[PDB]
């Protein structure tokens, strides 16, 4: 971890995204699928959905705090609706959308190096928001 | 019969970290995460009781 | 593909292997219990099947409802057992409902269910467990026939859809239609039936509906058993193919190893 | 440098005062293939010192004496020597014995030995670790695997193996359990195999009961470290050995087999292990 | 010798004026291990004198690169020099890169190299075919494994790579469908085992699919050559690039999962592959 070399407000999404995603990792590696919503396809989709996530081109190096932002929508369910093959475009889209319209929630996120609990609700408002607006 | 010939041992499957290996620790996987579910629900339902009495 | 590799791929298919014999070993004996009784099942399966054999019944037009009954196990390894039986009855669902008939599907088999438990869950009334663990018996078809009525769904028009033992290695996954309804046992072929009253015809009609529940069951239960048994002998076949593969490279990366270190060390006492 | 400044503020190592209880010698891989040969001959030497002139007991630490042979194995080829299998020295195993022999309790003190052994490629049979094997009275092996699962420390439960391990010293009931455990984990071993083929809703019920026992024998094997609290994020734990004894022998009973294995993975003792399962309960 | 004479009839090679477009230089494997270290250099030399001085574009092919290091294997030892690994000479890397950095493009001409590498028992780590894989932009991979099956060419469609195939230079749909072309046959390679023991039957129908889709676009994958009609007596077929990736689009979606897997084999455009699916009747 470099004794803490990951800026806060990174720290507080990936932990969990670490998490989910072993979980994800140690369940879904059968492809033989028998029954489990509860348990493992709510696992699972959200692996899949964090996977998507992860997915990233080439050339195209991305701030701190929009990966923050990006891995938040992504890790807080916001995104277990959205479909495992739409997952990129809404990466896209919302990206785009967070540094036109909300660049004063990405530059607090920077200046603070973490996501209190009020950066925290105005995200929540953000991705909400878009997430119902996403697909017109 | 005879030593010279390559002997398995238990736990190859896994141990070869192959596609059976991985169906194996996938399915114990599904198996006990529903397994603990049951046991945390009977669980909280002992509480449950305890806390009535 | 370190000789490491190799080896650790090479104790695994030995280890398929091994299981999947003495799994074959045991559907073995499974299947020559299941054929056994499979005899003095048949004959009490063909005592239901004479009812409509002799006296034709044939649903009149069209029902309101229907039932499709898919037995089978819960236990796979079976090659396409279930599959099969599963195929036959999306395909009646699809042929059936066009004309209205609401049919329901009783998945004894909690693999049946599976395969339909993401498509046509609704249409299932009720699915009935531990099938094929145990070697089926009428008291067996009684619990499910019983808990069938206890149900209530007005099931009209009945159909059983099963893999009837052909030979050791085939099956054919046969369909009986199941008359249930009062109305359509009560035609024309029955005209010259003396004793039989509407309320006993009722009953009639449930108690082969129990009986063939457990003539579909040992048919099934036998074909799964064979069906089980070549899969794995087959399985241990392929493993057989791939442990000789699997070997001719392990001799050969070895026989590499000592030829690659022999070299290195030459080499080094050379160059002093 | 971490080890350095850890020990500071720990105050095992004093700056100001004269009360350190802890020496430190150090050539690291930056240090030549020679320097890199004779920094544990001098640690040990101080070792010894604190052996022999001092009679008290001392603790010598050494990571990864693997590098004290593969310094060697850099120079034997300049030095003029035939190389030996894999590439090693052909003085491996006396080269190791002379440094080895020197690190032992002697009848006039005592030298408490941990040395970090690097296992090359995960290699035991590799010339190196497997020298080193004769030379240590008890030995942990620590698997990839078992680390890949998450279970930390990652000892290798049937592989680690002690001297002491006998009913005549460590006790009947700990050799006992211990015993148990390591034939309880063989059997899991063994059941996993059937699995990958059968199905687990296809084991027979003893089976399950096995799998199942194995697997919080083994979660309960992971202990948080106050070492790894950075790491992990949980806070270190210390189980005494009657604690530990009686919450594997527990286990074994099947005492605790309707809590969740979840309870069981990193927690200290089972009575932190028992009251996890609660929280979850209280939070399910 | 073939080459020769079938440049000749073509019109490449001109024997009566000089119309000829292309020049030879053999060092074929009767030369001694000296002579065949250097041909590559004196081709590599008569192309580079194109290149730069008449400023021309030029296609070189060479034949067996792999023979140029084998030949300095050989003399390596003679040299008086320490065998390196397996028992190559120790300045394999060295003299490699030498010999391919002056195949380049420069700013003065461009060279098109299309150089056959001959990997030793079909084994790719060895250092011979492992250091040339590093001078080359596109790489191809034919697999005896694939050939077996029947696939010509055997190109292995999960090894070979190219520094093109990006979605701002090859195209945003080219890229697409080549992706993911690959990721269903790679998700096809990681259920080769459970297929190979358990059965096909032991699998999901959404991985029936997968394995049914992946095997028609292995097939499609395969296309009657040119200079292979002597051979399988099919006509050779010219596929353009668009029906290439239109094709596949369809086979991805699963327009075309009714159709025999068969009828995708040694097939041209994806039409040819409806024509002999019908055929097949």
């Amino acid at each position: 971890v470099g004794s803490a070399a990951q800026t806060r407000a990174m720290k507080q999404v990936a932990g969990t995204m670490k998490l989910e995603l072993a979980q994800y990792r140690e369940v879904a590696a059968f492809a033989q699928f028998g029954d489990l919503d509860a348990a493992t396809q709510q696992l699972l989709s959200r692996g899949v959905r964090l996977t998507e996530l992860l997915k990233q081109g080439q050339y195209a190096p991305m701030a701190i705090e929009e990966q923050v932002a990006v891995i938040y929508a992504g890790v807080r369910g916001y995104l277990d609706k959205l479909e495992p093959s739409k997952i990129t475009k809404f990466e896209n889209a919302f990206l785009s959308h967070v540094i036109s319209q909300h660049q004063a929630l990405l530059g607090k996120i920077r200046a603070d190096g973490k996501i209190s609990e009020e950066t925290d609700a105005k995200l929540k408002e953000i991705v909400t928001n878009f997430l119902a607006g996403f697909e017109a | 019969d005879t030593p010279e010939g390559v002997r398995s041992g238990a736990g190859a499957v896994r141990d070869a970290g192959g596609a059976f290996g991985k169906k194996e620790q996938a399915d114990e996987e599904r198996y006990f995460r529903a397994r603990a579910r049951e046991q945390l629900a009977a669980l909280k339902k002992h509480h449950e009781n305890e806390i009535s009495h | 593909a370190t000789l490491k590799d190799i080896t650790r791929r090479l104790k695994s298919i030995k280890n398929i292997q091994k299981i999947t014999k003495s799994m074959k070993m045991v559907a073995a004996a499974k299947y020559a219990r299941a054929e056994r009784d499979l005899k003095p099942a048949r004959v009490y399966g063909i005592g239901s099947l004479a009812l409509y054999e002799k006296a034709d019944i044939k649903v009149p037009e069209d029902k309101k409802k229907h039932l499709i009954i898919g037995v089978s196990s819960d236990r796979g390894l079976c090659g396409a057992i279930h599959s099969s039986v599963a195929k036959q009855i999306k395909s009646e669902v699809a042929n059936l409902t066009a004309a209205g008939k609401e049919v329901k599907i009783v998945g004894v088999g909690d693999k049946i269910r599976g395969i339909l438990h993401r498509t046509h869950s609704d249409q299932f009334l009720v699915t009935f467990k531990e099938v094929g663990r145990k070697p089926p018996t009428f008291g067996d078809a009684s619990v499910i026939a019983l808990e069938l009525l206890n149900s209530g769904y007005e099931f009209d028009e009945g159909s059983i859809i099963f893999n009837r033992f052909r030979s050791v290695i085939s099956y054919k996954t046969e369909e009986k239609p199941i008359f249930s309804l009062d109305t359509v046992a009560s035609a024309e072929s029955m005209s010259i039936y003396d004793d039989i009253d509407a309320d006993v015809l009722r009953n009639y009609q449930e108690y082969s509906l129990a009986n063939i529940i457990y003539y579909s069951l040992k048919e099934s239960t036998t074909s799964e058993q064979s069906a089980r048994m070549t899969a794995m002998d087959n399985a241990s076949k392929n493993a057989s193919e791939m442990i000789d593969k699997l070997t001719l490279t392990f001799n050969r990366t070895r026989q590499a190893v000592i030829t690659k270190e022999l070299i290195e060390i030459i080499s080094g006492a050379a160059a002093l | 440098n971490d080890l350095y400044h850890e020990m500071i503020e720990s105050g095992v190592i004093n700056l100001k005062d004269a009360t350190s209880k802890v020496a430190l010698v150090y050539g690291q891989m930056n240090e030549p293939p020679g320097a890199r040969a004779r920094v544990a001959l001098t640690g040990l030497t101080v070792a010894e010192y604190f052996r022999d002139q001092e009679g008290q007991d001392v603790l010598l630490f050494i990571d990864n004496i693997f590098r004290f042979t593969q310094a060697g194995s850099e120079v034997s080829a300049l030095l003029g020597r035939i190389p030996s299998a894999v590439g090693y020295q052909p003085t491996l195993a006396t080269d190791m014995g002379t440094m080895q022999e020197r690190i032992t309790t002697t009848k006039k003190g005592s030298i408490t030995s941990v040395q970090a052994i690097y296992v090359p490629a995960d290699d035991l049979t590799d010339p190196a670790p497997a020298t080193t094997f004769a030379h240590l009275d008890a030995t942990t092996v620590l698997s990839r695997a078992i680390a890949e699962l998450g279970i930390y420390p990652a000892v290798d439960p049937l592989d680690s193996t002690s001297r002491i391990m006998d009913p005549n010293i460590v006790g009947s009931e700990h050799y006992d359990v211990a015993r148990g455990v390591q034939k309880i984990l063989q059997d899991y071993k063994s059941l996993q195999d059937i699995i990958a083929i059968l199905g687990m809703d296809e084991l027979s019920e003893e089976d399950k009961l096995t799998v199942s026992r194995a697997r919080k024998i083994q979660r309960f094997l992971s202990q948080p470290f106050q070492v790894a609290e950075v790491f992990t994020g949980h806070l270190g734990k210390l189980v005494p050995l009657k604690e530990t004894i009686k919450g594997f022998q527990q286990i074994l009973a099947g005492e605790y087999d309707h809590l969740p294995e979840q309870a069981f993975y990193m927690v200290g003792p089972i009575e932190e292990a028992v009251a996890k399962a609660d929280k979850l309960a209280e939070e399910h």
